[PDB]
């Protein structure tokens, strides 16, 4: 699911 | 581009001067000072991001390019904080999400970064799925790899 990774990809990487 | 507050300046110092001997601890001294990447690990604000060693090597400016000097500390910073840009951040994380370093995000930088976030790790079959899923999503041109402005387009489409 592309779009559900790359907001848990970029949160973990600023959040 | 980029932009930085007094406080995060000010307090900026403070953090950075505690990772130094304290012989160059003076504004002078800690202005010429490189930080060895060991030691910039240990922040407690870095410590726990899972791409923290990808990040202090898209910011060091350094000779061998395995320190941290002040000026790339305010670098990383001024990304990191709440002011930054939605573009200033996603052209930070698709140079972090580029392990080889060569501007196209291919199948084995996104293992990688799949790795990273996982640290239970993901079965070979699961892997594979996840990534054909990525890339269905994000690699327009279907040549097999995210360039910048495909990695750019997905992440302005965030649930
Ligand atoms: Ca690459
Ligand atoms: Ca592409």
């Amino acid at each position: 699911d592309g779009g559900s990774f790359w907001y848990r990809a970029m949160k973990a990487l600023y959040g | 581009l980029t932009f930085l507050t007094k406080q995060e300046i000010l307090l900026a110092h403070r953090r950075f001067c505690e990772l130094l001997p304290q012989e160059q601890r003076s504004v002078e001294s800690s202005l010429r000072a490189q930080v060895p990447f060991e030691q910039i690990l240990s922040l407690p604000e870095l410590k726990a991001n899972p791409f923290k060693e990808r990040i202090c090597r898209v910011f060091s400016t350094s000779p061998a390019k395995d320190s941290l000097s002040f000026e790339d500390f305010l670098d990383l910073l001024s990304v990191f904080s709440d002011t930054a840009t939605p573009d200033i951040k996603s052209h930070y994380a698709f140079r972090i999400f580029d392990f080889d370093d060569d501007g196209t995000l291919n199948r084995e930088d996104l293992s990688r970064l799949v790795n990273c976030l996982t640290g239970t790790r993901l079965s070979a079959s699961e892997m594979k799925q996840l990534i054909d899923n990525i890339l269905e999503e994000s690699d327009i041109d279907r040549d097999g790899t995210i360039n910048l402005s495909e990695f750019q387009h997905v992440i302005s489409r965030s649930p």
